[PDB]
This record gives structure tokens, C-alpha cells and sequence, in this order.
């Protein structure tokens, strides 16, 4: 119980007896030795090993569907967009990538607490101070979830009896 | 280790025959003498559990 | 045997494969108690654990 | 400038089933003073019975008054391609519409098309401060 | 002061169907001059002949145009919401509707949203003096 | 024996997804919620009457399932974590049958 | 939301029979407005003369209409396997039924595919505050 | 009102046959706009040549669409329990039956039940002044 | 496009039955909006009592509506020579049949004939991604 509670594996055999035959190990816990935070606050955030797997996989997966964006004519002054225009501003931008985090629930994500605020986009402008930002960049803030699935189960049985 | 059912730790198993899901019903409060032998002190408001504790 | 207190002994350690702190080693022990009855009847110390055989 | 209602930007980008050709999006105005229409909701209830209603499954839809852009073809437009389309009006709410079809085409003049597209969800952007997650 | 008609108030609460998520009793308003209307009698009958009439069950409805609040859901505003709604016009008479549902949604711009919600009973407060129990 | 079968039957929700929060599951997504285990679970007890089990009092109350959210305070419980309640009573052995014997001298 | 008759959730679990294959519960989406209809009596009464009643073994069935899920063959839907599913309606309802088997399927045309299903018992759990045992 | 032909109370008993439980008098709803239909005269008549008749015994039936009440299990209302039923018209007719079985129930999609039952006899209640003994 | 119901292509290779002659595949259209239907499961299953079922022989099936080729005689698509199919819906989904044989032909105006095909095994090619083996 300590080891598991500090983050480390523990192995055991798959049968017990005094025969002295062979048996084979097996993993009780996959868990990493994550603890506390960068900031030294307690969190279970990376306590599983597929944790890890999982940010890797929505990183490059989040990366390829944002490469559509590449050379795409953007508006951050005036943001009305002219008749056959190839192009976009930032509220648009937004919706998309909203709808992708929703189309991505069950199957990398858990729902969003509050998908309203999970997810921000600002233009570099809107940060740096004047005459420091740079033309077409754009910051991406996003918070998720992994997918929950059963870990245990307790039972309290009670037996009774029909008297007499 | 142990059985081979509950090895694994999936399952955390309690056998208990005095626990009861439901919460505790009205309560009923009873008033009388009592007699020198007794050990309960006088004037508090004491729980009881069953039968074979009075007496004592 | 015959000796009480081995016998508790083993009662004890049931209890505890019995127990809900860890996996359980579910199992049942035999033991037997001889004597006049007023002798045997002195014996039962309420063990769920265990199965007394009385003999005269 | 909060209490305007009416159209600002509409993308549409194309993709043709038979041959899977792409079309990026393409900025469209509206012919005439006619704003577009939406239900976001999947389920369509009917009236039982002592207050009772049935619930059935349905799509999210919407209607969208686009004059042709003169490099697609008018076919496009009709039920020959899949459409995704986003909706931006003055209040800053934002439709988003992906993997749509449009059904029952109507016969056009060549300039205005109305289309009644489906989606199996339609996704809303409210402005800062909504109170539902 | 009293032969005014019109309405006065329009409180509606939400109840979301698959999360559970509620949202307080917010006020709105109308959209034009077109005022709600109501069915208070939850029978129906029918022609028949020689003056008798066939009695069945029916429902009790209301529909209520409002403009739709700027932190709510369009969504919400149809068929994936449970709504409990009151009226207050201006003589003094109150309906009050409870664990209501919309009915065949129509689709909406997005401002203005005409709702048709129906109840097993809709609850009516004359002003002082009623002569009906 | 009930205690080793039961364990084996749960065994099956070990690593499936469990929705909570919004228990509409998604077209092609493979999980549960609550009410559907609870009702899996109900349908085990209820067959094993006669082989480790009598005829329950009242199934609908002797069986329960809460989500550890809803046991724990505020941000305190975990996710992924159920008490499950079950109550039975073993077969029935014997029975007590009152006999009042009557002969009767009269015809009708 | 407790007086909607709708279905809220579907899962169907296949064993084939050549190989013993299982594949996990699979949530479903139903085609159509219609519902599943069960009967859970698996006993038949006739009518004999003077109000006496004739019994008979009869099954227990389920018609469950579903769409096809694209990633299993459509034989599994028909008489080439075993099928365990799960309904669970929005009132609260929740109907289980276990080694279930597939009697005299009609051609589909893909997509809609209307099973019948035949089991030994089907259990239900009503919702919380039950009178019966 | 008097000449109205509807359906006012209707009152059910059941009698778990397994289990001897017994379920006061609860009222029903019924689903729809249609009504119960009776029949009660035990005896049946055949047509023969030249104006006789043959007798047969045949049984007195009813046929009672209600709403399910979500309290009770489905297999209650189909063959697996005995019925008490009565049945208030708004005129006044009362109509009362026991010890009723149903016979060949069908597929219920969980909120519609059609009962058909018999009895040995049914009595009616008419209004007050009566012609017949 | 990959959620739009429909048959993309038809090819036919019929055999005549008297000359040993083979006319290789030609491409056909549908006559109406009808699909075809398609039945995989070559052993059925009947209702037994409590539970159990009978399993039968029985064969796999098919029913193809296309417009008759305007350079092939309209015997050819009837019982008088021999068929090979296939058909490829827009998701991907391939059905495939050879050695088939037309039964019970009923009489076309020339245009439009639905044949009804039989044969040993009907083999499904699924779009990429598939479950099962």
C-alpha cells in the first residue's frame, strides 16, 4: 500500500502454494513516479502511465489538424473579409477548433467542465505592447481531460437469514 | 495474493452480517425507574442495542 | 489437541484470513472439547470460526 | 453596436464526392435582405397524451441564402458535393457546420441559390459570459 | 389602468435533460406585438351526432414568443431542455406552467425563437374577486 | 463462494470507460453508466436463485450502486470508483407446519 | 425529462458462433421514430367457454430496430451470432436480456436492419420507489 | 353534462398469482382517443335456415386501453397476474368486473397496453331510472 | 461523403445457359429511388418453446432493381441464363454474388425489372477499419 501510494510498480506471482512449480509475475499498478507539481502542489494529473501516451498522441494529433492554417490570408484590423477572399479572422478560427475538440469526445478527451473556457486564442498583438507584436501569430491556450475508465470496485455484502 | 479472485485488487470484499444500508429510522424514547443495581448514571440519555444489554 | 488456548490461537488466526484489512483466505477449523457437561459447555466462547465436537 | 442583427461573414468550402476535389474557403454575400436559419437541436418531440411527448431522433439543419460565387460551378451548389460552412454574425456568435449535404434542391436562376443543409450537429459560439458549459 | 392588455413579465427556467444543469429564472421579452396564447383544458371533443360529443384526454398548451437571451443555448431554447415558464399581463392575471416540453421546433435566425410547450396543467391566478372556486 | 463468484462476474468493467457526468454515450463508443451496470448486476443476482441464493425479500432495495462522487464531499472523491451494496440470505433449509387432527362423528 | 417516451441508450454485444469471437458492448443509433416493443410474460392464456383460461409455454421476445454499425458485418446482425443488448429509456426504465437468438430475418438494405429476438427471460428495473417486490 | 361519451375513472386490481401480493385500487390514464368496448352476454347465436338459431357458450370480454403506471412491472399487464377492473363513464354507467384473465397479449413498447380480458359475467351500473329489473 | 445512402455502381456478367456465351461486365442504372436488399445468413432460425430454436437450411438471397440494357434481350434477365453481380454503395461497402439464378420471374413493361438472385455465399467487403475478422 505505501509503494503504490508514493508511485512505484509492484509485481506479483499468479499462484500461490508451497509445491514449489513455476509461475509467472504480473503488474498490479502501471503507474509512473509522478508527485506534487512544478509548483509543489499535490495532483494525480500524470499518476497513470497511459497519461503520458495520451498527451503525446493529442499533441501531434491537434498538430496535424492545425496545419490547415498555414499561409491562409488572416484579418485582425478590420475583420469584415471582402467578396471571394480566401481567408479567416480569429472568431472563426475559434469555432473550428472547438468543433474539433467536441468531435474528439470518447476518444481522447473526457467532456469538458466548461468547454467555454477551456479553450482561448489571442493575436499576438493583443499581448505585446505597441509597435513590439508581430503580424500573424497567434497564441493557443487549451485544458483537457483523459478518457475515465473503471478502476474499482468495492463491495459491502451482508448475509441474512430466513429464521426458523 | 490470497484467492485467486481477489488477488488482483479490482475488488475490495467485506463480509459483515451488523451493517444496514438504511439510515437510522424515528427514534422512541423511553422513560421508567430503575433499581440500585444498575450501572446506567441517572438523568442522561443513553442508545440501546438489544435485549441481552439490560439487566446489566 | 485438547489445550484452550492453542485452540484460541487458531480461532484467532481464521478471524484474520477472515478479516476486511487485506485479500481474504476464506477457510473453517475443527476442533473437539471433552469433559462433564458443565466442563464443555464453558468452552463456548462464540467462534463463527470454528465447528466444537462435544464429547462425553 | 451589440443590438444589430444581421450576417457578417459566410465561409463554404467544397468537397466533390465522385472525385474528391477541395475547394478552400471562399467568402459569399447574400442576395437580398433574407438572414439564414438554424436548429441546433438532434431531437424532435411529438404531442402524446395527458402531457406525455415522444422523443425521436432528427438532424440539426440550416437554411443559407448564398449568391453563386461566379468560379464554382452551379452544381456545387446543388446536391453534386459535400459543404462546411460557418456563419458569423454582428453579435459575435459563430455557427460551424462540417460534413453537411444538402437536400431537395430547388431550381435556380443561376445567381441566388437557397440551400437546406444537414448536419448531424451543428456547434454554437456565444459571445464572453455564457452561463452554460 | 386596467383595460390594458398586454404582458407585463415572462420568467422561463431551464432544465437540462441530459446533464441536469439548471439555470435560475431569467427574464425576457417580446420580439413584436404578437401575444402569447393558452389552453387551460386539458379535454377534447368531437361532433358526433344529436348534440353528444366524443370526450378524450389532450393536453394543456402555450405559445410563447420571446427573444432569445444572449447567455443561453439556442439550443436550449428547443427541444433539449426541460422549460418552466410564468406570464404576468397587465390586468393581474398569472399563468404558471411546470416541467413543460417543446414540441416541433421551427427553425429560428437566432434572435427571436416561437415556442410551442405543452403540460399536463397550466395553473391561472385571477385578479381579486373570482367567482369560480 | 458467493464472495470468489461475485468478484469473477465484476471483473468485466475492469478498464471500461464509465460515463458520469453526461450519460448520453456516443454512437460507436464502447462503455456504461450506472443504471446499465446496476441492471446488469440485478439480472446476475436474480439468476443464481436456487443455486446461492433464496427468494429476496425485495430486490429493488437490497441492491445498490453510488458513484464515488456522490459519497465524498466536494473535490474530494476520485474518478472511476463505485460502493456496491448487496444483501441475500442462503436457501432455506426447513419449515414448521401446524397439524390439527379432527375425526368427525357426525354424517354432514 | 420523466414524462419523455424516448430511448436513450443501446448496447449490443456479438459472440460469433465459428469462432467465438466477442466483441465489447457497442452503443447504437435507432433509424427511424418507430420504438422497441417487449413482452416479458412467457406464458399465453386462450379463451375456453364460461370464462376459463388455457395455458401454454410461448417465449419472451424483443423487437429492437437499429442502424447497422459499420464496422461489423452485416451477417452478425441476422441468425449468424449471438447478440446480448441493453435499452434504456429516458424515464428511467432499463430492460437486459442475455443469449438472445435471431428468428426469420428479412432482407435489409444496409443500413436499417429490424431484429428479432427470443430469450428464455428478459428482467426490468424500474425506476427508484417501486411497489412491487 | 350528460350526453358526453367519455371515459371518467378506472380503477385496477392486481394479484401477483406467484406470490399472492395484492395491489390496492389504483387509478389509470388512458393513452389515447379511443374507448373500451364490451360485450355481455355470455351466449352466442348462429344463424341456421329459415330463422332458427344455434346457441353457443362463448365468454363476456373487454378490452381496456390504459397508460402503464411506472410503479408496477410490465409482466403485470400482460398474462402473468389477475385483474379487478371497473370503469366510470361520465353519464353514470359503471361497469365492474373480477376474476379476469388476459388472453394473447402482444408487444408493448412500454407505455401503451391494450388488455383484452375475461370473466364469467360483467354487471352494469345504469343511471338512475332504470327500465329492466 | 461517407454517411449518404446510395448505390454507386451496378455490374452484371451474364452466361446464357444454351450457347456457352459470356458478355462481360456492363456498368447499369436503378429505374426508381428503391435500393436493393440483401440477406447473408445462409442457416434460419424458428421459435421454440422456452428459449430454444430450430435451425434450417435456407439459402442467401438478393433483390436487384436496374434498368434494362437496351442492347441485351429481356430474356436474359429472367430465368433464362445466369447472373454475377456486384454492387458498391457510396460509404465503400462491396457485395459481391456469382453463379446466381433468377427465380420466380414476374412480368416487365420492358424498362424496369427487379430480379430476385440465389446463391451459396454472399461475400461483403467493409469499408477500412473493420472489427471482425
Amino acid at each position: 500500500t505505501q509503494l503504490q501510494n508514493n508511485g512505484f510498480v509492484v509485481s506479483g506471482p499468479a499462484t500461490t502454494s508451497g509445491q514449489g512449480n513455476f509461475t509467472s509475475p504480473y503488474i498490479y499498478n502501471d503507474v509512473t513516479n509522478y508527485l506534487r507539481d512544478e509548483k509543489n502542489r499535490p495532483n494525480a494529473t500524470f499518476r497513470d502511465a497511459s497519461s503520458r501516451r495520451l498527451a503525446a498522441a493529442t499533441g501531434v494529433a491537434l498538430a496535424t489538424f492545425l496545419q490547415q492554417f498555414n499561409g491562409l490570408a488572416v484579418f485582425t484590423k478590420n475583420t469584415n473579409i471582402k467578396t471571394g477572399i480566401i481567408g479567416t479572422n480569429l472568431r472563426l478560427m475559434l469555432g473550428k477548433i472547438r468543433k474539433w475538440a467536441s468531435d474528439n469526445v470518447g476518444v481522447l478527451f473526457s467532456e469538458f467542465d466548461n468547454i467555454n473556457e477551456d479553450i482561448q486564442l489571442v493575436s499576438d498583438f493583443d499581448v505585446q505592447p505597441k509597435c513590439v507584436g508581430q503580424p500573424g501569430v497567434f497564441h493557443l491556450n487549451m485544458r483537457y481531460r483523459p478518457p475515465v475508465r473503471g478502476a474499482r470496485i468495492n463491495v459491502n455484502l451482508v448475509p441474512a437469514l430466513f429464521d426458523n | 495474493m490470497a484467492q485467486d479472485a481477489l488477488s488482483d485488487g479490482f475488488v475490495r470484499l467485506c463480509i459483515d452480517p451488523s451493517l444496514n444500508f438504511f439510515g437510522e429510522g424515528c427514534k422512541i424514547l423511553v422513560e421508567g425507574q430503575i433499581t440500585d443495581d444498575a450501572t446506567a448514571a441517572e438523568n442522561v440519555v443513553t442508545c440501546v442495542n438489544s435485549e441481552l444489554d439490560l439487566v446489566e | 489437541s485438547d489445550d484452550t488456548d492453542w485452540q484460541e490461537n487458531l480461532r484467532d488466526w481464521i478471524r484474520s484470513a477472515w478479516d476486511c484489512s487485506k485479500p481474504q483466505c476464506f477457510g473453517h477449523g475443527y476442533v473437539f472439547n471433552k469433559g462433564t457437561l458443565g466442563q464443555v459447555l464453558a468452552d463456548g466462547d462464540n467462534s463463527a470460526e470454528l465447528s466444537r465436537l462435544a464429547l462425553p | 453596436c451589440n443590438k444589430q442583427n444581421g450576417v457578417k461573414n459566410i465561409l463554404i468550402t467544397f468537397t466533390h464526392c465522385d472525385t474528391g476535389e477541395v475547394i478552400g474557403p471562399i467568402s459569399h454575400e447574400q442576395p437580398d435582405d433574407t438572414l439564414p436559419t438554424y436548429k441546433t437541436c438532434a431531437w424532435t418531440n411529438t404531442a402524446l397524451t395527458n402531457g406525455a411527448v415522444m422523443r425521436s431522433a432528427s438532424n440539426a439543419t440550416m437554411t443559407l441564402p448564398v449568391v453563386r460565387d461566379p468560379r464554382v460551378p452551379l452544381a456545387w451548389y446543388q446536391g453534386c458535393a459535400q459543404i462546411d460552412a460557418q456563419v458569423e454574425k454582428f453579435d459575435g456568435t459563430v455557427m460551424t457546420l462540417t460534413e453537411g449535404a444538402v437536400t431537395e434542391p430547388e431550381e435556380s436562376d443561376g445567381r441566388a441559390v437557397t440551400m437546406t443543409i444537414i448536419a448531424a450537429e451543428i456547434d454554437e459560439l456565444l459571445p464572453p459570459g455564457s452561463l452554460a458549459a
